[PDB]
RNA sequence: CGUACACGGUGGAUGCCCUGGCAGUCAAGGCGAUGAAGGACGUGCUAAUCUGCGAUAAGCGUCGGUAAGGUGAUAUGAACCGUUUAACCGGCGAUUUCCGAAUGGGGAACCCCGAUCAUUAUCCAAAUGAGGCGAACCGGGGGAACUGAAACAUCUAAGUACCCCGAGGAAAAGAAAUCAACCGAGAUUCCCCCAGUAGCGGCGAGCGAACGGGGAGCAGCCCGAGCCUAAUCAGUGUGUGUGUUGUGGAAGCGUCUGGAAAGGCGCGCGAUACAGGGUGACAGCCCCGUACACAAUGCACAUGCUGUAGCUCGAUGAGUAGGGCGGGCCGUGGUACCUGUCUGAAUAUGGGGGGACCAUCCUCCAAGGCUAAAUACUCUGACUGACCGAUAGUGAACCAGUACCGUGAGGGAAAGGCGAAAAGAACCCCGGCGAGGGGAGUGAAAAAGAACCUGAAACCGUGUACGUACAAGCAGUGGGAGGCACCUUAUGCGUGUUAUGGCGUGCCUUUUGUAUAAUGGGUCAGCGACUUAUAUUCUGUAGCAAGGUUAACCGGGGAGCCGAA
C-alpha cells in the first residue's frame, strides 16, 4: 500500500560468483602493512622480458624461416563419410569445417567405417592409399 | 490554499466561535483574522501576542489547523467567504466539493 | 516439460515453453552473492593510460608520479596507486565466472521450470498500464507473495509494475542472472521466455 | 600545586540541514565598423554593494499572455502606481547623449576629421574590400629540449610543446596512369578488424602500415567547336515536424504528542504522469511541479514555379615523366613523400603502374579543376548522478576571484543555519562610563539572544572528592593490616581516595648493537601515503567439455585466436 516497502529499487536480484565482499578483490588495504616482495621494492620492476644473459646469450639459437604455403588442413575420414554423401572434391568444403582462405591439406583415417565416397583433395600420406581403393574412389 | 479574500472561523483558541475576514497571510503559515486582537497598554485595539518585552509582531497569529474555511467533511463550522472574474473558479464555487 | 503460462485472469493454463540446464541452487545463490552493488568502483593495479610529463612546464623539484586529471593515480604511495603485491588488482572480494557467472545465467533460466518457483504471463501483461491490475493478478494468481520476491517481463520496462513491493522492472534482452531471479526468486511472461531462451 | 569530576566560560569539533559545487546526458550554437565583446562612468525619494539599465538610465512603446496586486535582491521609513486593467512573462518596434577597434591627428576616456593598404574608377574615395573579436575543434606552414635508450652523437620524446597564416559550423580528402587473393574489386574520409603482422632498428632498446573484409554515408562531373534548349544560373512564391507562457487539473482523513506535523498508529489513493522542491518537525494523493494540453516567435532546411535551359563532335594539359647532386621527413627498406640546383622524353602505330633494374603480359592513363553526405567541443537552456558537503566540494553555497600582496606579469583567503512569528536582552541596581551583570525576561525539540541550532577536546575559573611544605621517582600487582567518605544495583559483596611497605630507567625509526648525549615530535582535531587499458604466466573455485570463446557491430556472428601430432 502506501507503506515504504521493504524494499524495491536499484541493487536487486542475483550477482556474479561467490560471495564477493566488496567490488573486485585487493592485496595491500588502505594505510601501511608489508605487501610486497620486500627489499629494494620500489624504483622498476625487476624482470624484463628476456634475460641478462647466459642461456639468451647465444645458445642453440636458429633464425626465421621463410612463409610456409600454411597445407595442413585436417580432413580426417568419418565426419564426412556418416556426413552428406558422394561428390566431395574441390567445390563442396565450405560445408563442413574444411576451408582454409590458404590451400592443401591431408587425411587421417580417424574412424574405418565405409563410405566409400571420393574424395581429391590435392594431398595424399599412408592410409590415404588405404581406403578409397577397397571401397572404390579414384584420388585425382 | 489560503488566501486574504476569505473569511476564518477559530475552533480551538480563546477566540473559538469569531467570525472575521484574512487581515494577511505570512510566509510563516500563520493568519490575522479581522476580529482576533488584544488589547495593549494604553487600550489599543489592535492584535497581537500575551507577553512582556518591548517591540513585538501585532497580529494575534492565528494556525491554518484550528481555522475553519472550507473543510470537505463532517463539523460544527457554517458558511464562509470566498473571487468571480476567474470563471473557471466559478464552477468549483458552485460544487459542493471545492471552491 | 511443459510450463503453463497465465492470462490477465490468471487463467490455470494458455501456452507452454521450458529452458534445459541443470539447476544448480548452491550456484544460483552463490550468484546472489557477487554484485548486487558490486560495480561501485572498483580499485584494481593496471589499467589505463598513463603518459609521462617529462621535463618542462612548472618550476620545482618533483619526481615521477602518476598524474592523471591532476589526480594521483599508480603510485603506490598514493590514494588509488600501484599494489607492490600484485596478483589482486582491485578491492578486496572474495577468492573466486566463465561458468559460475554464465553457467548460473543459465541454470536459473533452468529455475523457473521449477515447482515452487514463479510462472509465466501471457504478452498482454506488458499492457495493463495500472499498478493495482498487477496486484490483482498477483492475488488471483495465488502468488500475491511474490512481491516478497521480485518481478520482470519482455518488450520495453514495464512501468505499471515499478511500485510492487520488490520490483527492478528489467528486458529479457540484457537480463543478467541479477533480475533473473531477487534473493534466489522471481516470475517473467511469455516473450521474456522465448526472448532469453537464446 | 598533583588528579577526577561538577557548574559556567573559552573554543569550535560533531550530529542534522544546506538557496553551492563536481560529474554525466539531451538540446541548442556565433557577435561587430547599422561600431560588438569587454571596460569606464552614470541611474532608484534615502541605497554603500549586487543586478537591471543607461541620461525617456533597475526604465519608454506595441501586440499577445496574465492578473490584482504591484514599485529587483533587504520583509525599513516615506511614498507611488493599478479596473483610462499595472506588476510579471514572451516577441517585436521606437529611441538610444559623449568617449570608445573609430581610421583625421594627438591623447592614461580629452580636443579638431573617412587614416592606411587595395580594386573599380564618371580617377571625384565617387562606388567597395581589408584592418577587430570568439571555448575548443579544423586546414596550410615553421619547428625544440629536458627525457627514454637507467652514458651517448642515429634513433626515442616530436612531428609534441610553442610560433606564423587562414576557413567553417564544420573542415581536409576525393573520383583513381588505384588495388592486385583475381575470367576480380573498383571515388574519397571515418569506425572495427586485419597487425602489433609485413617492414624498420648499435636489428640493441624500441618503432610500426597497407591491400582486403565487416559497417556508417553514397554523386558525379567541368575547361575547343556544332546545335539547341528544362544541367546551371538569376529571380519569385514560400512549408509539414516548432519556441515561451497561460487555460481544461483530483487531494487534511481519524486518534495521540506538540506552539506547529511533512511523527507514531489506523485507513484510503495516483501511475501511457513510481524526479525534485515548497508549505510552522521524514505529505507521490496540501502547493508548484512530473506525463499532459494550448497560444505568441524564430527557423522555417525542402518543395513548387518564371525566365534561362538539352544534346552532339574531337581532343585532353613538358621543363612534366624520368635521371644526377645536396637535404628534410616517413614504417619506407637501392622498394614513401616533398623541397632546392642541374639535366631532360615520348606521345596513345604513346606512356605509366603491379614495393628491386632492363626487354616481353594484366591494369590504368598523370604533368588542369570542382564536388553533398557519415564523427568535435560545450559558452548557453534543461535534466540526471549508489558523487562531496561548507578546514568537503570549483579558489568562490556568506563582499570573492572580493579582502589583501607585488612596480609589473602575477598571486589570492576566511566568514553558512535563531526561529511558528518576532524575539535577539525591555525595566531595575551598581559603577567613571551605550566598554565589567546579579536579577529578570525570551524558548518549542532553540540543554536559544545579535557570527544566535547542536556544541566535544586542548584549556580557564569556582567548587567538590582526596593527597599534600621528609619527600625518591613508571608511580602496578598480590598478600595483610589503617582510617575516612557514599549503603539507585539489599546478600560476611563494592567504589572515591589515600597512609605505609615489597618491586619498577616514556614512545617511535636507523643500526651488528639504541633506554642511551643516534634521528623525529611542545599538545590537539582534521587532513595525509598502494590505482584506471591490455597482454603474458601461475594459483584457488565453478559449469561444460576436443571442442571451446568470441571482437567491431545485431538477443546474431565465429572473423579470428588457442588446443587437437
Amino acid at each position: 500500500n502506501t507503506l515504504s516497502p521493504a524494499e524495491g529499487s536499484k541493487k536487486a536480484g542475483k550477482r556474479l560468483g561467490r560471495g564477493i565482499g566488496s567490488g573486485l578483490g585487493k592485496t595491500g588495504g588502505r594505510g601501511h602493512k608489508g605487501q610486497k616482495s620486500r627489499s629494494g621494492g620500489g624504483v622498476r620492476r625487476g624482470f624484463e622480458g628476456g634475460q641478462m644473459p647466459l642461456y639468451r646469450r647465444l645458445p642453440k639459437f636458429g633464425f626465421t624461416s621463410r612463409k610456409a604455403a600454411i597445407t595442413a588442413e585436417i580432413r580426417l575420414s568419418d565426419l564426412a563419410k556418416v556426413e552428406g554423401g558422394v561428390v566431395d572434391l574441390n567445390t563442396l568444403k565450405a560445408a563442413n569445417i574444411i576451408g582454409i582462405q590458404i590451400e592443401f591439406a591431408k587425411v587421417i583415417l580417424a574412424g574405418e567405417v565405409t563410405t566409400p565416397v571420393t574424395v581429391r583433395g590435392l594431398r595424399v600420406t599412408k592410409g590415404a592409399r588405404a581406403a578409397i581403393e577397397a571401397a572404390g574412389g579414384k584420388i585425382e | 490554499k489560503i488566501r486574504r479574500d476569505d473569511e476564518v472561523i477559530v475552533l480551538t483558541g480563546k477566540d473559538k466561535g469569531k467570525r472575521g475576514k484574512v487581515k494577511n497571510v505570512l510566509s510563516s503559515g500563520k493568519v490575522i483574522v479581522e476580529g482576533i486582537n488584544l488589547v495593549k497598554k494604553h487600550q489599543k485595539p489592535v492584535p497581537a501576542l500575551n507577553q512582556p518585552g518591548g517591540i513585538v509582531e501585532k497580529e494575534a497569529a492565528i494556525q491554518v489547523s484550528n481555522v475553519a474555511i472550507f473543510n470537505a467533511a463532517t463539523g460544527k463550522a457554517d458558511r464562509v467567504g470566498f473571487r468571480f472574474e476567474d470563471g473557471k473558479k466559478v464552477r468549483f464555487f458552485k460544487s459542493n466539493s471545492e471552491t | 516439460m511443459e510450463l503453463v503460462l497465465k492470462d490477465a485472469q490468471s487463467a490455470l493454463t494458455v501456452s507452454e515453453t521450458t529452458f534445459g540446464r541443470d539447476f544448480n541452487e548452491a550456484l544460483v545463490h552463490q550468484v546472489v552473492v557477487a554484485y548486487a552493488a558490486g560495480a561501485r568502483q572498483g580499485t584494481r593495479a593496471q589499467k589505463t593510460r598513463a603518459e609521462v610529463t617529462g621535463s618542462g612546464k612548472k618550476p620545482w623539484r618533483q619526481k615521477g608520479t602518476g598524474r592523471a586529471r591532476s589526480g594521483s593515480i599508480k603510485s603506490p604511495i598514493w590514494r588509488s596507486g600501484g599494489v607492490t603485491f600484485a596478483a589482486r588488482p582491485q578491492d578486496h572480494s572474495q577468492k573466486v565466472n566463465k561458468k559460475m557467472y554464465r553457467g548460473a545465467l543459465k541454470s536459473i533460466l533452468s529455475e523457473l521450470v521449477r515447482q515452487d518457483r514463479l510462472i509465466v504471463v501471457e504478452k498482454f501483461s506488458v499492457e495493463a498500464p495500472k499498478t493495482k491490475l498487477l496486484a490483482q493478478k498477483l492475488k488471483d494468481m495465488a502468488l500475491e507473495d511474490v512481491l516478497i520476491i521480485t518481478g520482470e517481463l519482455d518488450e520495453n520496462l514495464f512501468l505499471a509494475a515499478r511500485n510492487l513491493h520488490k520490483v527492478d522492472v528489467r528486458d529479457a534482452t540484457g537480463i543478467d542472472p541479477v533480475s533473473l531471479i531477487a534473493f534466489d526468486k522471481v516470475v517473467m511472461t511469455a516473450d521474456a521466455v522465448k526472448q532469453v531462451e537464446e
